RNA sequence: ACGAAUCUCUUUGCCUUUUGGCUUAGAUCAAGUGUAGUAUCUGUUCUUUUCAGUGUAACAACUGAA
RNA sequence: AAUUUUUAAGGUAUGUAUUUUUUUU
């Protein structure tokens, strides 16, 4: 009559999963939040308009700005760069560099 | 200012198609019954094969145009507004409805 | 006893609270390592809530403040609710102000992918056997239950349009001609 | 149950857990077991990626490297970095476990060490040169010798590299390639 | 049982695993008292024999 | 919590408030009834207690 | 043909299963009734629309579309007999009259509309209706 | 100039799953450490007067006075 | 000054395919 308790289990397999597995899950979701859900494309994939359009992922996993040729560890770093004064300049330089030709 | 009830709207569209039709008639000028059986009451009406094909083509054409224009509003709609954070298309679409609510 | 919040773990709250709302705090700490729910909530209310007021102090406030703090002796939540400010700010100015005086979705998706793959497989089987001349028909997915229907075999529930006075009877012929034309095409050009 | 167990802080545990993958891979088969290991290189924590990289070296020796190697050379393509080191580290181990053999398998790995020594981040250029130290010593005297000029042409520009773990790995490579070339 | 409970595991237990009660002490109580709790003299009850044993 | 909403037609708000006062009255009345039933000792089952104490 | 046959069959399992569950949601009926049109089978498509008039006959997008599929392939006395059933069911409506009137314009027959407006005036509709007459 | 057709464009208008329900928020549960070392973002300062020494592959940098 | 005896169910899923004599070009 242990039904009095009120806990139970499903009959499938072996539950909890392994602490390492939780981190993989948690570091994907955190990079989904901060990314605001955008799919940042790989560098080799042969271009869904991007929110910006410069950020990518190299053949490795890292994120890169293709203007500035900087390498970034995480989305948090990227938003630092996109809000930086160097990534400002390289847009202006490409601004002029286009405004001198068509 | 303002909305329009489904009556007045119906009338307006009626007039619109009247004008369009009259233009087909004029341009066609520029380029240049009832029988009921005794056995059954079934009525029959003589028809010109022309203008019926023209009708079908008109309906199909207008459907194509409408579908396309709405499609262009689809395209611009998503490409215009990049301000707030969004996880997916559906989110952005909803928040543009929030822009309509203002 | 630090429990100190880096600007990353502040930036993940505001994205988590945006997602999960303010009463699901147990889920916010799933996105955020190092931090429990009671730690996440306590920061959202004391710091990060954008409806909080962190701003300079007008001349009426320090009058309003020193009025309350005198009329209510130490009660810094009750004062802060009067001032519409976080307490530890309304406390912290008051201590300086006194020294101013001083000197399923995924699973079904993937399963559907599997099913479609199986279809593709059987189809290309039939095409290859056809290329060798042996012709084999496709199979019916058995019957789950006794009365189960095969939709192709028959019009499911045929509701005759109605009778009517205008007596079509001719248009039906042209239709059937177009239909038999369609199927007669597919046997050859194959769409 | 072992693959979860090598999180342990003890060593003799971690060491015996890897040895019993060889005893199982001999029993049942290598490919059933690899897919268990390779799925575990995505994991972040370093012990787990190194202690899988050992096990793939052990499954290679015991069941033969030809069974393991094309599954590892394929896994190297994945764009995550932690895989790409773990597949280069696994190849270091498996070339010191099969000591003399290693000659049969060169020519296949020169293109895999081609992208490693060419790659931008400094750790790949560390682990591939740590493959060359094992691959040069015990394949010297074979008569490849034109694979080690290729592999040399790619290393020497790393002579200017700083970092302590990077520069000793590269010197070890240059000391070892000296015995393949002369 | 007061001895070793602490170190079972920590994070890992599933809900039932952690919250539910162990049947193990009741089994100990009904083994020790078995020959009264199982006795043939009963007022109303039916014999069964376990599969491979001679235990009624 | 008060449940104000930004622009919502007033009549709809009237409706929702009306039905929520009905449901609130039933919810409270059952909270009391089950509670006196528990007090005097009558059998209230189990989760009706655990449910009750949340209501109270 | 099996590259076709099993396509049509599998679709008719999916669409009916949904409509089986939801009697309402006319958005599905029109879609599924459109699928059977593009297969060049009028018999099935007419059944679907007729099946969907039972669920709600007050929904004019359904009524209108089922005039289209009749007019597009030019089945005349059907879309003609239909309009007997159409405006006798919902005689107040605006759109249903004008779409029956304006389609009679492109058929050039003014005797019809002469007698149409006879009834539609006999019904005493209102301002915008009379002004078209 | 005008009756007037067609393509292109802005606006008004029309609008999409604008979250499947219910109860005691239905209940409950969560982050290892130490030694050595590298990689990568952002912020802040300088392209600005002469000569003498230190320094550098050459710069740079550092050190004095008008 | 006299009680009263026990069986089921909520726990070990559920689903699909599988033994077939070659339907006329
Ligand atoms: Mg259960
Ligand atoms: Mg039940
Ligand atoms: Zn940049």
């Amino acid at each position: 009559m242990n039904y009095l308790e009120g806990v139970g289990s499903k009959k499938g397999g072996g539950g909890i999963a392994s602490e390492s597995q939780f981190n993989l899950q948690r570091r994907k979701e955190v990079e989904s939040l901060l990314s605001k859900g955008e799919n940042v494309p790989y560098t080799f994939q042969d271009e869904q308009v991007r929110s910006n359009p410069y950020i990518y992922k190299n053949h490795s996993g890292k994120l890169v700005c293709k203007l500035c040729n900087t390498m970034h560890m995480s989305w948090s770093s990227v938003e630092r760069h996109l809000g930086g004064k160097k990534h400002g300049l390289n847009v202006l330089r490409r601004g002029i560099s286009i405004e001198k030709s068509s | 200012r303002g909305g329009i009830s489904y009556d007045q709207l119906a009338k307006l569209s009626y007039e619109k198609t009247l004008r369009n039709l009259a233009t087909q008639t004029q341009n066609s000028s520029k380029q240049d019954k009832v029988q009921k059986d005794t056995k059954t009451g079934k009525i029959t009406i003589a028809d010109d094969d022309k203008l019926v094909n023209k009708l079908a083509v008109s309906l199909q054409s207008e459907s194509k145009k409408r579908y396309e224009a709405r499609k262009r509003q689809m395209q611009n709609a998503k490409t215009l507004y990049g301000v707030e954070s969004f996880i997916n298309d559906k989110n952005k679409q909803f928040n543009e409805k929030l822009s309509r609510e203002s | 006893k630090g429990g100190v919040w880096t600007n990353v773990e502040d930036q993940i709250l505001k994205a988590a609270v945006q997602k999960y709302g303010t009463h699901q705090w147990s889920k916010v700490a799933s996105l955020l390592q190092k931090k429990t729910a009671r730690q996440s909530e306590l920061r959202w209310n004391e710091y990060l809530n954008p409806k909080l007021n962190f701003t300079e102090f007008s001349k009426e406030e320090d009058a309003q403040l020193l009025d309350l703090a005198r009329e209510l002796p130490n009660q810094w939540r009750t004062i802060a609710d009067m001032m519409a400010r976080p307490a530890q700010v309304c406390v912290e100015r008051y201590n300086r102000l006194l020294e101013s005086e001083d000197s399923k979705a995924t699973r079904k998706i993937r399963e559907r992918m599997l099913e479609e793959s199986k279809r593709i497989a059987e189809l290309q089987k039939r095409r290859e056997l056809k290329q060798a001349g042996i012709n084999v028909a496709i199979k019916k997915p058995k019957k789950k239950y006794g009365t189960d229907i095969d939709y192709n075999e028959d019009i499911v529930y045929e509701q005759a349009p109605m009778p009517g006075i205008y007596d079509t009877s001719t248009e039906d012929r042209q239709i059937k001609k177009k239909f038999e034309q369609f199927e007669r095409k597919v046997n050859r050009k194959g769409l | 149950e072992l693959l979860e167990l090598l999180k342990s802080t003890n060593k003799e545990i971690r060491r015996s857990a890897n040895a019993t993958f060889g005893f199982i891979a001999e029993a049942i088969g290598p490919h059933d077991v690899l897919v268990a290991l390779l799925n575990n290189l995505k994991v972040q924590e370093r012990q787990l990626r190194v202690c899988t990289a050992v096990a793939i070296g052990i499954v290679a020796k015991v069941c033969g490297p030809y069974n393991v190697l094309p599954v590892i050379m394929n896994e190297y393509t994945t764009p995550e970095t932690n895989v790409q080191n773990g597949v280069l580290k696994a190849m270091s181990f498996m070339f010191e476990y099969i000591g003399n053999m290693s000659k049969d398998y060169i020519y296949f790995i020169t293109p895999l060490l081609e992208d490693a020594l060419t790659d931008r981040d400094l750790v790949h250029r560390q682990t591939a040169s740590n493959v060359i130290t094992h691959l040069a010593l015990n394949c010297s005297g074979t008569g490849h010798e034109d694979a080690f000029i290729h592999l040399m042409n790619l290393l020497i520009p790393n002579i200017f590299e700083t970092s302590p773990h990077a520069i000793m790995r590269i010197l070890e490579g240059l000391e070892a390639l000296s015995q393949a070339l002369g | 049982a007061s001895g070793f409970e602490d170190s079972m595991q920590f994070k890992k237990l599933t809900h039932a695993q952690r919250t539910g009660l162990s049947q193990i002490p009741n089994r100990r109580f009904t083994l020790w008292w078995s020959p009264t709790i199982n006795r043939a003299n009963v007022y109303v009850g039916f014999l069964v024999q376990l599969d491979l044993t001679g235990i009624f | 919590i008060p449940w104000d909403v930004p622009g919502m037609p007033a009549p709809i708000k009237k409706i929702i408030e009306r039905y929520i006062k009905s449901k609130a009255d039933a919810w409270v009345s059952a909270a009391h009834y089950n509670r006196e039933r528990i007090k005097r000792g009558a059998h209230v089952e189990k989760t009706m207690v655990k449910k009750n104490l949340g209501r109270l | 043909l099996e590259e076709l046959r099993e396509y049509q069959r599998r679709k008719r399992t999916e669409y009916e299963g949904y409509l089986k569950r939801n009697r309402l949601d006319m958005g599905q009926w029109i879609r599924y009734a459109q699928f059977e049109i593009e297969q060049h089978d009028m018999r099935r498509a007419r059944s679907i629309f007729e099946r969907a008039l039972l669920v709600d006959s007050s929904f004019i997008p359904l009524w209108i579309r089922y005039i289209d599929a009749e007019l597009k392939v030019k089945c005349i006395n059907h879309a003609r007999n239909l309009m007997n059933r159409a405006i006798s069911t919902l005689p107040r409506v605006d759109k249903l009259w004008y779409k029956y009137l304006i389609v009679e314009e492109s058929l050039n027959n003014v005797e019809i509309v002469r007698s149409l407006y006879t009834k539609w005036c006999s019904l005493e509709p209102g301002v915008n209706a009379w002004n078209s007459f």
